[PDB]
């Protein structure tokens, strides 16, 4: 029905959607390599 | 048995689906097929398969008196199956020895 | 009304008393026939899951034909 | 032997590789993909791929492939019309199925789908219907069309139910396990893979080595210790293929028998190859996180307390790193312990499964209640 | 047998080795076959047999 033009608009996975894959972190390979190197 | 599938296909499929190739050739449509072979070599199998694919009604005749009331109650003649065959035409009447 | 599906003239055997006294030990021999009857009637009644899992279709009817006695 | 590799999934693998940022420019991958393209005359797919990846269209090669495809389509339409006029229903079906097959072999998704729908309409054989359904399922795997995958999976299950083809049932098990891995359903992926491990024949999708690799991975991340012992650690076929495989066997057995820090080098290498793989790529982070959590839980289960120093020594990692990782997982709630930091020591606890079941019930009921409420608003107004 | 009635007479001889292999494949499609079964070997072992 209404286009809701009152407000402007800005130009523009079937599995469980969890907020844990979002973490910013180097690959576990890189992390483990760094830990072993400093070990 | 692929060559046999091909032959049965010709003689059963083509007359009922394309009854114009035979008319153009000038030959009467084939109406009789006989399958040589030892027991359990695929005769009934191929007859049923060709009937199923051609959509013909496959009527198995065996002479059993258990189905004589279905054919016709007063069945003193075996040609009384032809009323059923005509009603459900196109039909393929299969006998096995 | 619709009656429970137990109305019938042929009643089951009262296994308490009507069960026969014969045994596979009392039979003796005919191990081929015994095994065939087993695989046809007895195994599929407790292993139909195994039948379906290995791809067999259990039969109903065995006809036990043969001479008299 | 397996069903034909008409929608070759290796092509999808190579496209995914070239989509990755560390391989967007891989000479070998590009050359092999172009070899496949020029060998199968993938003209529409080549055009779409050049557009998507920003490549320069080799106009000469594209024109020659397009002429070849047009000639083939014209010839095969002529064959179809000849079958219509002279030959019978079986010949008609064979010709138009060949047209669908070539529309796949040139990577024309929509035309191939329409041709397959027409062929399925005009086909009478249950086995041939299953062949068409498997063609559609492979197209769905190639293009990650989830709706197509689910619809054709239901269709294949229905078709198999009658006829009872166990070969086709196992092939569908393999396909559905691949889909489950793609959508991150590792429990069902492992269940299907373990069912079909001894009867795998679908080489159209992937080799037996890769199949056993995927099976071992999903089994590790899904199965508990007893089931893993009974199925993976003792299955004769799995053990033989793992004897062939030098690395994944070590990974699995290190996890099983508690050789730690070797489990972590194994997890790092498997994570790298998981990231490379198109099927496991948008789940490699999740898989690594879950495997690390599983290892920590396995180490902590059999001890009331365990010093962070001992944890770090077992896992080869530093104390600070293992502390931060363990604290992160505990906050997430996937480990049943707490850590005392003033004097580093990890003390485990045993929360009853009723709490976990209540939390899961609340979560799933909230999802379903939100869906129900959305439906209610959609209908009422 | 009069040459005017049986418009065609087809012959289904006992299956060849290849025909027996095809029949075995078709009829084994419907069971759990452990990976890598030599259906060709089975067909060779059973000569002079019908479908
Ligand atoms: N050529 C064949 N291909 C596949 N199966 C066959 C073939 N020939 C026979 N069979 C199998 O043998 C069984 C009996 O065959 P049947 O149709 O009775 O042959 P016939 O009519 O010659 O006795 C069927 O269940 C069928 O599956």
């Amino acid at each position: 029905d209404d286009e809701f033009e009152e407000f402007p608009a800005e130009d523009w996975h079937v599995w469980e959607d969890n907020w844990d894959d979002d973490n910013v972190e180097d690959d576990f390979s890189n992390q483990l390599r760094a830990e072993l190197e400093k070990h | 048995l692929d060559k046999q599938i091909k032959e049965i296909k010709e003689v059963i499929e083509l007359p009922v689906k394309h009854p114009e190739l035979f008319e153009a050739l000038g030959i009467a449509q084939p109406k009789g097929v006989l399958l040589y072979g030892p027991p359990g070599t695929g005769k009934t199998l191929l007859a049923r398969a060709v009937a199923h694919h051609t959509d013909c009604t496959f009527i198995r005749v065996s002479g059993s008196e258990l189905v004589q009331k279905f054919i016709g109650e007063g069945a003193r003649m075996v040609r009384e199956l032809f009323v059923m065959a005509r009603e459900h035409a196109p039909s393929i009447i299969f006998m096995d020895e | 009304d619709v009656l429970p599906p137990e109305a019938d003239s042929s009643i089951m055997m009262l296994t308490s008393d009507q069960k026969p006294d014969v045994m596979y030990a009392d039979i003796g021999g005919m191990d081929i026939q015994k095994q065939e009857v087993r695989e046809a009637v007895e195994l599929p009644l407790t292993h139909f899951e195994l039948y379906k899992q290995i791809g067999i279709d259990p039969p109903r009817g065995v006809l036990m034909y043969g001479p008299p006695g | 032997e397996g069903l034909p590799k008409n929608p070759d999934l290796r092509i999808a693998q190579l496209r995914f590789l070239l989509s990755l940022p560390e391989h967007r420019g891989d000479a070998a991958v590009r050359d092999e993909l172009m070899a496949a393209v020029r060998d199968n005359n993938m003209a529409p797919y080549y055009e779409a791929l050049c557009k998507s990846l920003d490549w320069q269209i080799d106009v000469d090669l594209l024109n020659k492939m397009k002429k070849a495809n047009e000639d083939e389509l014209k010839r095969l339409d002529e064959e179809l019309e000849d079958a219509e006029k002279n030959l019978g229903e079986s010949e008609i079906r064979d010709a138009m199925m060949a047209k669908a097959e070539y529309l796949c072999r040139i990577g024309d998704k929509e035309g191939a789908l329409t041709a397959f729908r027409k062929t399925y309409d005009k086909t009478v054989a249950l086995g041939h219907r299953l062949d068409i359904v498997f063609y559609l399922l492979r197209i769905g795997l190639f293009y990650m069309d989830n709706d197509l995958i689910t619809r054709n999976t239901e269709k294949a299950k229905s078709l198999i139910e009658e006829g009872g083809d166990w070969d086709r049932r196992n092939r569908l098990k393999v396909y559905q396990g691949l889909y489950c891995v793609a959508i991150r359903d590792f429990k069902q992926a492992a269940e299907l893979f373990l069912d079909t491990v001894s009867t795998f024949t679908s080489y159209e999708l992937m080799d037996y080595k890769t199949f056993v690799t995927y099976t071992v991975y999903v089994s590790m991340i899904a199965l508990e210790r007893p089931d893993l012992r009974e199925k993976v650690i003792k299955g004769a076929e799995i053990l033989e293929v793992l004897h062939s495989l030098p690395a994944v066997r070590q990974y699995l057995f290190s996890l099983y028998e508690c050789r730690y820090s070797v489990f972590f080098q194994s997890l790092a290498v498997v994570e790298q190859e998981m990231k490379k793989d198109w099927l496991f790529a948008p789940h490699y982070r999740y898989y690594v996180r879950e495997m690390r959590i599983h290892a920590y839980s396995q180490l902590l289960e059999s001890y009331r307390s365990l010093t962070l120093g001992y944890m770090a020594e077992a896992f080869g990692v530093g104390v600070e790193f293992i502390d931060q990782e363990l604290s992160r997982f505990i906050a997430a709630g996937r480990l049943h312990c707490k850590i005392d930091k003033v004097n580093e020591i990890v003390e485990t606890n045993r929360p009853d499964s009723k709490n976990w079941q209540y939390q899961e019930t609340i979560k799933k009921g909230d999802l379903l209640l939100n869906r129900v409420q959305k439906l209610s608003r959609v209908i009422n107004m | 047998l009069r040459p005017g009635r049986i418009d065609r007479k087809i012959e289904f001889p006992p299956p060849n080795e290849e025909a027996r292999l095809d029949i075995l494949k078709i009829h084994s499609r419907k069971m759990n076959l452990t990976r890598g079964i030599n259906l060709r070997k089975i067909a060779e072992l059973m000569p002079g047999a019908s479908g």
